[PDB]
């Protein structure tokens, strides 16, 4: 996939955006980040995300390129992805951490993210309320006053999105 | 003891918006995903993710074929997340 080179900040420039309106960033000698992927590409009903791997190659070399661990969990269940988030969640090393990154690529409806049992008739569906309860300040006290990011990589529907005008 | 808000300091970007569907090359891979990645890498040292997720939604504002809108979504953000690359 894409290289990863992200254009470097200069202390001459981060200097300059110096305030209390900015989220506290820890010293790179004892700082311990974590990035979580998880990459649905093989399903047993609806059909397979061909050139899955390349976008793979893109995110956890980018995050890696802004100071992140990055771990990769390809191919789960709905109740197999609610352990592995309770299981980052539950991780000692965010406690010496300013931030996290979380991305979903799978399928998806207007209900949520759909795992690799799913189907028509019995459904595999993981709502997105259910990782903000999971991330939250009552299940991750490690993660209090943090930043918290989301990437979702699904569809949310059928229809196509557009409209023909004059 | 002292009390805390329950849901706090979070940011949530999706590919396409709610009811539409999302469009993924078969070889070169998801343009969202290939989209980020190039705002990023350019825009990490002077914008932040509010900033930089704003810019990603405009990229696609114009329908040729194939059509996704991005969305922001549950937001609970207090103060601006910078990245500052390279320290
Ligand atoms: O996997 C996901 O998260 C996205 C998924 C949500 O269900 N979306 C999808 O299955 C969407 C909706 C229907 C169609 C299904 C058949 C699979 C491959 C296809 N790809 C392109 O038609 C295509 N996409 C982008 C650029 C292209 C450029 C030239 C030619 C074709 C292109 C594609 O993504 N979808």
């Amino acid at each position: 996939g894409s290289e990863g080179n992200v254009k470097l900040c200069s202390l001459e420039e981060a200097q300059r955006i110096w305030s209390a309106e900015i989220y506290p960033i820890m010293d790179k000698s004892s700082r311990t980040r974590l990035a979580l992927i998880i990459c649905n590409e093989e399903f047993d009903s609806i059909p397979r995300r061909t050139g899955a791997e390349v976008d793979i190659t893109g995110m956890t070399m980018l995050l890696q390129n802004l100071g992140y661990s990055v771990d990769v969990k390809k191919n789960l269940t709905a109740s197999d992805m609610t352990t592995e988030l309770e299981a980052f969640a539950h991780r000692p090393e965010h406690k010496t951490s300013d931030s996290t990154f979380l991305v979903f690529m799978s399928h998806g409806i207007r209900e949520g993210i759909c795992g690799k049992k799913h189907s028509e008739q019995v459904p595999d569906i993981l709502q997105l309320n259910a990782i903000f309860n999971m991330l939250n300040t009552k299940n991750c006290p490690s993660l209090k006053d943090k930043p918290k990011v989301i990437i979702i990589q699904a569809c949310r529907g059928d229809s196509p999105g557009v409209v023909w005008f004059k | 003891i002292k009390k805390a808000h329950i849901e706090k300091d979070f940011i949530a970007f999706c590919s396409s918006t709610p009811d539409n569907v999302s469009w993924r090359h078969p070889t070169m891979g998801s343009v969202f995903i290939g989209r980020l990645i190039e705002h990023m890498q350019e825009y990490a040292c002077s914008c932040d993710v509010e900033e930089i997720f704003r810019k990603v939604r405009f990229s696609f504002e114009q329908p040729d074929g194939r059509a996704q809108m991005p969305t922001t979504e549950r937001v609970t953000l207090t103060r601006c997340f910078y990245l500052f690359p390279g320290h």
